[PDB]
């Protein structure tokens, strides 16, 4: 009484690692880190005439 | 396959973070470099991450706004240890503004600091959960835990987080404003963290001075008496035992009621080498040592509340039967009382890894060890001290500009204060009998 | 033929049968990679009740192995004799249930039982003739104690005239490791009551006790508990294979231990036992073994039983002995503690004797007695459980995921409506 | 018809013998191709700065 | 930088102790055992 | 028997081509002076007969400088000397000039050398043609290329690599005008246009590569490793093979739609790069996360309509489909609702070569995608709204004027780019 | 005797005859070279249904490969066993479908097919009695989707008689490669259910769950999936080359297995399956072997066979057996599982047996299941393909050479009248 999906949770070895290190993903590209070197280097100056 | 990620916050966060890393390292048998010397598997894999051929990358974040701390870690003897990006700094300090750490600056660090902990949570599948550090008495620590512990729990969800946060002592402290930004922060991280653990500075002080016979202590051997405290919290993942306990297996003993998550540590023994060989240092005496109130690795007294529950992991090579043996004379003695709705208290783990000592350290070898976690009902002492300053404060309207002009708006306070009480009634309505 | 099959769950579950499949190996003289090396016939005949024939000559055991945590049959793997297991039998998930019933029973386990119930069904319906089935399990656990009594009921409804039994540690409270042990142990018993055609009760706190007033040794271990409930449960089945001058199987032990449909909670003791300091000073015979056997403290439950009254006894004798003192033995203390025998049930002891003794004892007993001293169990564990519920502590956790407190409110009635049915025949009189 | 039962488990034992030094040598040569690949980084570091 | 330096430090223990928790600490009888079955002994050829 | 010819017009076209043939030659092993110290160059080169070979490419430019360094440059033997078109008088970003005075001029030469160059290919499978948008000269030639191309020789593709000015930086004042009216002429005429505008790849290499001072060299290197790893493929062998027909059968839902947007990754420095393991599952996630995107749009303001990636090194299908289960699973990552599966995977064995002096490091697993999104609305519109911004006085209109082109054709341009705003606005929503 | 002519078309197609003609060269024992070295005297009493003779002592293969782009041919005459290829019968284009079903059924392939078709007639017409064909291909590449079927109407336009087999390749939608795949899949099938007197599914994700899941390798590659689908392919024909006590060929089959002339679409499944690590364990035998071809898992195609009923099954064994077991357990199966099996048909288990293993093996079984559950397959496909259409996207391509969306109409039409009136004897009853 048992179909395909559903039957791969089973624990075997270590070659789980292929298929389930984004089992809860922790969403993804949601987050933006454009232009965000701004911390490691130094800024440019910007100065008034 | 099971594994869990830390992150350290501030500057007491980070000094902490640092010296848990050396011990792990050493405990791992892992060189300061990394990679692996001279030449049992999977014991790494709980904090490291392998890099497919050589040294080992630490599941660790580190933040900071003030970058000199960073700067010193990236100069440091562990400078090929760390990712070389993820030691993340800003610019400007929050100094010790709350509203600067959680409406201001911090808005513009959180994004990349959340980007990162993608990065490094996608590579792990069994994640146990977070842990995080920070000192409460400090602006950015505060705020950058508030708002952290906000973005993940919508981002995440159930997953569970343990805070090992330090309040200022009853009336040894560093700073002037602290108790605003406590009070503040304790009321965002309430209906946030799972658990939150005492880590006030005094109580350690006095261990320090009494047993280990340091006159003179600082803030290095704190930081290692935190770190020991760790690794025995955290041994029986990453090690087999005879009753392996799981991070899970936390929230479901140790909190009977969802509002009520915070806990008090004790560590046994502490002892330094030229007096440690003279003693047999049994498990009764070190259990002993362990519920006595002065060993209180936060200083609160027991005596005068009740317990609601003890969760107990011991390292070394202790029997079970001498563990339940010394459990009943604990229960025999009278001077400890449990509430009546519950008989049973005792949660009990066993692991068999004896704690290893850092040379240069002050601690020895001891082949026997016992971290105790206790929940209480009295920890509301120090919100009640905690409340009475922070309203001698607010009665004057002391310092509230600083606040105000940060866009923090006036009436925020209020709130505050009043889950306080709150959680005050709550500790008093648990406390008393049916 | 009439073979049976063991499934174990849970990791106490898996410590208890890593010991079982040790001794029963060393007593049929099969070496860790499966080879026979015996020196009689007689232990080759009846192989097939608790082992397989596989190609290159080997025997692989019939057990199922079943958790929600990898690391424990990781660890049993490692250790001795861990090579006759099948690694196909392996089924266990990754999240586990941290101790809790709701957890274990609901919402983890119902989607996993898939394939355990699949390789259950592989295991019983390959063998020629099925005689019963054998789960060892502690309900102070929640993934155990929820798990395991729930694939009993399903597989209790598939094969509703085979025979059943259980092997239950269940949590006394003088030696308790964990807080929330009251509610998962009510919530489970009440499944197994109505279920388990056998249920023997196994006490931590007993064996403790044991290991420190009989053997007298300095530090017992949970090896030595292991080995305890291992003999015992080898005595029971001894007689199923090897041939002995009275035959007796679980069907007839159940035919003559239970006198009503739900009164089927026992307790077992094994004899002898004596510290290997006194070993040369005993006298191997039978009225010592019967002394040993009605002694209070060899019992491995805490319930005394001198503060009730014996129901039924039954006795399994191993090794060559005559049935001349057997029998005169057993009338003998039958009418020494006539008031400790309720006395509507006249001639209330069951005898067998098999002549092959385990390894290293002459003669050996197992023995299980049903009385009305386990009712002070139910009503510890019950008393504990309302003190939990009453100020509905540690209860959220339950109720967050679908069960309610009228299941625990049912669960309390029925086990207090158990334990006045069981108390009720106690003081009977005709 | 014992015999050839008791011939076939030399011939299943020195197979999967066979088969576990395949398993090793993959691991190992692996290593070694990783191994190579980062001391190259090495020399590529010594050209960068 | 004074306090935190790269320091040098150098399983069995474990494996033993691990073995000795699970090892017997009490074995059980001498074996003077051999098999034999009942029924056999009584019922012999005779001449 | 699989070949494709290249086209290079305009200062930044001519700078791109030399980036792309000095990674072409090292992957291939030819020598500087084209001699050779089984047959897998034959995509990019012919034989001579004897001794060394000769591009399949041809260079155009109005102003001599270019082609001069390059004919002055270590590449003198290289290249065949009468196929580098030099010119006399710049049309000074002047796309009039480019595209109405002397253009017509040029491109009777220029098409006897692709007719020459046509005449010894036998299986010709397309053209790539490479011109900053933002110059009169290229955008003007370009224009005039593909409009005879087309009817010259109809059915054969064409892909267009194209530079467009960013959303805010940009070098001249003149661009946005000479851009619409380029997009305009290559709407109904290009098969396939790539987005590549300068302010993402400046991010790029800011951030990953840490150089805090690269210049248009670093560009051009990271453009030649982007065409490298799209047309391995047909030269190397692989698990499996993709051609450039096998673009306009999977990238383009309606004949309109054919602007798409690339990626690459890994892109590191070597000071951090096998300092982590760069397995396929980080290095495809970095390629759809927003920040790797070599155009400077956010594709979470829009839906997906088709991604076709390309792998080569020692990559495993089983980690390329593991990593597309975990995406479709991913939530930040909306396809289109007429669209279940819209991947389009190519595998091949040659793992990236690296040019010498270079910034990038070696790895074995090296991805590049061509990404077709509903966000490409964006810098559309903005260039519009700058287009209409010094339109609405008349700015600069008389220089345009004065040469010969009539007033009206801004007027179709601009309707042009509304039909395209609107055609992307409406395939944008749900059924 | 009674042989067939192999030919293959498309990568996938020309993917599958490099491994298959290589397996079946080590069957019959010749090297690459085409000299025979085998051992037996069998392995070449029937070697003619296969393979011409030619001067000197060689044979060569009867297999026409035909593709559009000549990449793959130059790859595959490199590899091992490459030269048995007679060179004539290579056929290739030079410019390719690029996955267009209308590029590669209409433009090009009519001046294309001459030669081919010139080719096959030559080899139909050289055999003493041609048997039948068989085509490998798969219905997500353009080229071999179309060319694949065409064929199939020109060559059944001439032999209305002989047998036709087709191994067709099928796309899922957990492993999609190519956007465009329901389109020609759709057209495909259409023309496929038309003229094919047999078609067994494929499909890579339960090639790769079986992969996975019991061999237990960590690295799975092309060329162990074309070695298990060349050994499947190699089973069933088996017993046409070698003796046995029940032979039975492809017109066997045929009668065997298609109740009514529409219903010609299979499943195959081999057994055994094992871990190199686990192959001590396990022992080889008939029930062992029966339950194993049996499972759900071990099935070739992405259908969940227990979500219908089937309406026959037939299994062909390998090795020295007798029929008692066989047929018992044929038996035992039918009567355990009575609700999946339609009851208007009763026995309805083909058993087929042959005296010769495979090479390396001592029992082999392939097995051939037509059941209702492949209407699963069709009907997602559906649902993609009238999601696609409803949009009018990607149709442009298709419409530019001559074909007209009144064709896709007819289309899906005719596949979901082929699922209704599939599923119309699901549920019928007696
Ligand atoms: N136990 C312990 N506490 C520390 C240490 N360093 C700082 N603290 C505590 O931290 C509080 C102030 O915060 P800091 O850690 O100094 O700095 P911060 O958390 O980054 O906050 P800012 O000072 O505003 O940047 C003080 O009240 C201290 O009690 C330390 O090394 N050990
Ligand atoms: N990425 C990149 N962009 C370039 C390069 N050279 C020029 N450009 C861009 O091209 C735009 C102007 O066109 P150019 O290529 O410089 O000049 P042109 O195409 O020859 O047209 P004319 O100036 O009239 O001769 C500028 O805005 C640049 O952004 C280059 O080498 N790399
Ligand atoms: N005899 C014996 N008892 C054990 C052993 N390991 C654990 N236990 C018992 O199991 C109880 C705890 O069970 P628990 O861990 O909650 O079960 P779980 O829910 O399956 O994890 C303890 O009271 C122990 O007495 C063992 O090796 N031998
Ligand atoms: N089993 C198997 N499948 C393959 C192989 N090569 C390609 N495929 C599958 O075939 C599909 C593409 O088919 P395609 O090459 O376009 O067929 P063609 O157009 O006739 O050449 C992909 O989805 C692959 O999964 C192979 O060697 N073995
Ligand atoms: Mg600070
Ligand atoms: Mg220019």
């Amino acid at each position: 009484t048992a179909d395909r999906n559903k039957q791969a949770k089973v624990f075997q070895n270590k070659e789980l690692a292929k298929t389930n290190f984004a089992g809860k993903s922790s969403p993804g590209p949601a987050y933006d880190v454009r232009d965000t070197d701004y911390f490691t280097y130094q800024k440019a100056p910007k100065w008034k005439i | 396959m099971r594994e869990v990620i830390s992150i350290h916050v501030g500057q007491g966060g980070i000094q902490v973070g640092n010296a848990c890393w050396e011990l792990f390292c050493l405990e791992h048998g892992i060189q300061p470099d990394g990679q692996m010397p001279s030449d049992g598997d999977d014991a790494f894999n709980t904090f490291f991450s392998e890099t497919g051929a050589g040294k080992h990358v630490p599941r660790a974040v580190f933040l900071d706004l003030e970058p000199t701390v960073i700067d010193e870690v990236r100069t440091g003897t562990y400078r090929q240890l760390f990712h070389p990006e993820q030691l993340i700094s800003g610019k400007e300090d929050a100094a010790n503004n709350f509203a600067r750490g959680h409406y201001t600056i911090g808005k513009e660090i959180v994004d990349l600091c959340l980007d990162r902990i993608r990065k490094l949570a996608d590579n792990c599948t069994g994640l146990q959960g977070f842990l995080v550090f920070n000192s409460v008495g400090g602006g950015t620590g505060s705020g950058l835990g508030s708002l952290l512990l906000e973005r993940l729990s919508v981002d995440y969800g159930k997953k569970s987080k343990l805070g090992f946060t330090i309040y200022p002592s009853p009336q040894v402290s560093t700073a002037v404003v602290e108790p605003y930004n406590s009070i503040l922060s304790t009321h965002s991280l309430l209906e946030h963290t799972d658990v939150a653990v005492m880590l006030d500075n005094e109580a350690i002080y006095d261990i320090c001075r009494r047993n280990l016979d340091i006159e003179r202590p600082t803030y290095t051997n704190l930081n290692r008496l935190i770190a020991q405290v760790i690794s025995s919290l955290t041994a029986s993942l990453r090690f087999d035992g005879a009753l392996n306990v799981d991070i899970t297996e936390f929230q479901t003993n140790l909190v009977p009621y969802p509002r009520i998550h915070f806990m008090l540590s004790s560590y046994a023994p502490i002892i330094s080498a030229e007096k440690a060989y003279h003693e047999q240092l049994s498990v009764a005496e070190i259990t002993n040592s362990a519920f006595e109130p002065a060993n209180m690795m936060a200083k609160c007294d027991p005596r005068h509340g009740k317990y609601m529950a003890c969760s107990m992991m011991y390292r070394g090579d202790v029997v079970p039967k001498d563990v339940n043996a010394s459990i009943a004379t604990i229960k025999t003695k009278r001077t400890i009382q449990f509430v009546d709705w519950c008989p049973t208290g005792f949660k009990v783990g066993i692991n068999y890894q004896p704690p290893t000592v850092v040379p240069g350290g002050d601690l020895a070898k001891v082949m026997r060890a016992v971290c105790m976690i206790s929940n209480s009902t009295a920890i509301a002492e120090v919100f009640s001290r905690l409340d009475h300053k922070f309203d001698l404060m607010y009665a004057k309207r002391a310092f509230v500009h600083w606040y105000v002009g940060e866009g923090m708006e006036e009436g925020e306070f209020s709130e505050a204060r009043e889950d306080l009480a709150a959680l005050e009634k709550d500790y008093e309505e648990v406390g008393i009998e049916t | 033929m009439r073979e049976i099959v063991h499934i174990q769950g849970g990791q106490c579950g898996n410590q208890i049968g890593a010991k079982f499949w040790e001794v029963i190996s060393d007593e049929h003289g099969i070496d860790p990679t499966g080879t026979y090396h015996g020196d009689s016939d007689l232990q080759l005949e009846r192989i097939n009740v608790y082992y397989n024939e596989a190609t290159g000559g080997r025997y692989v055991p019939r057990a199922i192995l079943m958790d929600l945590e990898p690391g424990t049959m990781d660890s049993v793997r490692a250790g001795p004799f861990g090579q006759l297991f099948r690694p196909d039998n392996f089924v266990f998930g990754q999240t586990g249930a941290g101790n809790n019933w709701a957890k274990g029973h609901y919402t983890e386990g119902a989607e996993l039982i898939d394939s355990v119930l699949d390789v259950v069904r592989k295991e019983a319906e390959g063998c020629d003739c099925l005689q019963g089935f054998q789960i060892t399990h502690s309900l102070g656990g929640g993934t155990g104690s929820g798990m395991g009594t729930l694939l009993i009921s399903k597989v209790r409804e598939e094969y509703p005239d085979r025979i059943m039994e259980t092997f239950s540690v269940v949590p006394s409270p003088k030696v308790s490791d964990t807080v929330v042990e009251p509610y998962n142990a009510t919530l489970s018993v009440h499944q197994l009551v109505e279920n388990a055609d056998e249920c023997m009760v196994i006490d931590n706190e007993a064996l403790y006790d044991i290991c420190f007033r009989t053997l007298k040794l300095t530090t017992p271990t949970y090896g030595d508990l292991n080995h305890l409930v291992s003999a015992a449960m080898s005595g029971v089945t001894c007689c199923l294979r090897f041939p002995g001058q009275l035959n007796s199987d679980l069907r007839k032990l159940a035919v003559n231990l239970i006198p009503f449909p739900r009164l089927h909670f026992f307790m077992i003791g094994f004899a002898p036992l004596t510290s290997r300091g006194s070993q040369q000073y005993r006298a191997l015979t039978v009225p010592e073994l019967t002394q040993q056997m009605f002694d209070a403290k060899n019992m491995m439950c805490a319930a005394d039983p001198r503060h009730g009254r014996y129901l039924t006894a039954s006795a399994l004798f191993r090794g060559r002995m005559s049935t001349k003192e057997v029998d005169e033995q057993m009338l003998n203390v039958q009418n020494k503690n006539s008031s400790y025998f309720v006395e509507w049930i006249p001639n209330n002891i069951k005898s067998s004797i098999c002549d092959i003794p385990p390894k290293g004892l002459k003669m050996a007993v197992t023995f299980v007695g049903n009385s009305t001293a386990i009712q002070e169990m139910f009503k510890r564990v019950a008393e504990q459980f309302t003190a939990m519920f009453r100020r509905k502590a540690f209860l959220h956790w339950y109720t967050g995921e679908g069960m309610d407190e009228m299941e625990f409110t049912e669960a309390e009635s029925n086990m207090n409506d158990l334990v006045s049915e069981y108390q009720q025949y106690q003081d009977a009189t005709a | 018809e014992k015999e050839q039962k008791e011939l076939e488990k030399d011939i299943l034992t020195k197979a999967v013998a066979a088969y576990e030094q395949e398993v090793e040598r993959k691991k190992k040569e692996l290593y070694l191709t990783n191994k190579q690949h980062q001391s190259s980084l090495i020399g590529q570091m010594h050209d960068k700065d | 930088a004074k306090t935190y330096q790269g320091k040098q430090m150098f399983p069995e223990k474990i494996k033993a102790l691990s073995k000795d928790l699970r090892a017997e600490h009490f074995k059980l009888g001498n074996d003077p055992q051999s098999y034999t079955s009942e029924a056999a002994a009584k019922f012999k050829e005779f001449d």
